[PDB]
């Protein structure tokens, strides 16, 4: 069974049809943990 | 579940008819060939007048009520749903096909 | 930018530093096509 | 994949900009204060 088709470029007719129909996962990786503990700790080391 | 393929449906709408047929028949029985010709091949067949407006009857019975009750749904069907906004009528009919899609 | 941020703490205070930090994350829009600006520089910035 | 620059690399880098900021005796720029005396005058060069 092939559903509707509703872009949200064109409704040409006028069909009014919910918002619904016409409206991600990965996280981060810890290369960004690792980066800002060494800014963190050597911003630290220094103002030290 | 479901569908069924339009052979299995000829099917059961063929004994249907045979079981109307047959109530014809008792119902008949409470109130109570083949010539082709030398010169052209043209075969013809003997036929009762009657069962033929029998017949005729039955067909155009058959389409009067079908065409009513597909017509009753088409009635109930435009009253029903009042929830989302719409245009015009044919907006509605097409949301309701959007409620078939889920 | 997660450098960005301390290079600009040692040079300006960081206010502003977070500031400039920020504005360039921004959604970049042409027509259709839009996404955050997540890495690189913007150069279109007057203090760019 | 992350971001590239890994913490050694920005470690090195930030170290040799603390020596450099401290080799020239640096001042972090002052936040502008609410009553600035050359305030005026850089804020109509801005607007022109």
């Amino acid at each position: 069974k092939i559903p509707a088709a509703v872009s949200n470029w064109k409704n040409p007719n006028g069909y009014t049809v919910a918002l619904e129909r016409r409206v991600e996962n990965n996280t981060i990786n810890d290369g960004f943990m690792k980066l800002s503990e060494a800014l963190e700790n050597a911003d630290k080391k220094a103002r030290q | 579940r479901g569908g069924i393929s339009y052979d299995q449906l000829a099917k059961l709408s063929y004994e249907k008819t045979l079981r109307n047929l047959a109530t014809q028949t008792q119902n008949s029985s409470k109130q109570d060939k083949v010539q082709k010709d030398t010169k052209t091949g043209k075969i013809t067949i003997a036929d009762d007048d009657k069962l033929v407006n029998k017949l005729a009857v039955s067909l155009q019975s058959e389409s009067k009520k079908r065409y009513e009750a597909r017509k009753r749904q088409m009635q109930n069907a435009k009253t029903l749903y009042g929830v989302e906004s719409f245009i015009n009528d044919k907006n509605k009919q097409f949301n309701e096909k959007l409620s078939r899609e889920s | 930018f997660t450098l960005l941020n301390r290079l600009l703490r040692l040079i300006v205070d960081p206010n502003i530093a977070d500031y400039i930090t920020a504005k360039n994350n921004v959604v970049i829009n042409f027509k259709d096509m839009s996404h955050v600006n997540k890495y690189g520089l913007i150069r279109g910035l007057k203090f760019a | 994949n992350g971001p590239e620059i890994t913490p050694e690399e920005a470690t090195t880098i930030f170290s040799v900009m603390v020596e450099w900021l401290e080799s020239r005796s640096f001042s972090p720029i002052p936040f502008p204060p609410l009553t600035y005396k050359n305030d005026t005058k850089i804020l109509v060069l801005a607007l022109e």
